[PDB]
């Protein structure tokens, strides 16, 4: 009498790509919060927009936000940064042509 | 972050 429902749009997990928010336990569509797919691995961690306003979360203080990881700063790679390295790992560690 | 895809 009704499959579970997630994110804003209280749609189920049909299968595409989400986001678990750390404020509260649910999970958000990529496409319901207008962010791009590719970023995927460049989120540290998420929240959503209700735990931000203070509304779901479990604060009372301030109020969570949404942190991102460093990209790789290869044009092409969207895997995220290593330590103090300012690539994804050694297969791109290349900064300059010569 | 915790991601989740089943496709
Ligand atoms: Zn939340
Ligand atoms: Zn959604
Ligand atoms: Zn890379």
């Amino acid at each position: 009498t009704g499959e579970d429902v997630y994110c804003i749009c209280k749609r189920p997990d049909y299968g595409e790509l989400m986001v678990g928010c750390d404020g509260c336990d649910d999970w958000f569509h990529f496409t319901c919060l207008h962010i791009p797919e590719q970023f995927k691995d460049l989120v540290f961690s998420f929240y959503c927009p209700y735990c931000q306003a203070g509304i779901t979360g479990k604060n009372k203080g301030s109020l969570p936000k949404t942190l991102w990881k460093r990209k790789c700063r290869i044009s092409d790679c969207y895997k995220p940064c290593l330590q103090d390295s300012k690539y994804c790992s050694e297969e791109h560690g290349r900064e300059f042509v010569n | 972050a915790r991601t989740k895809q089943t496709a």
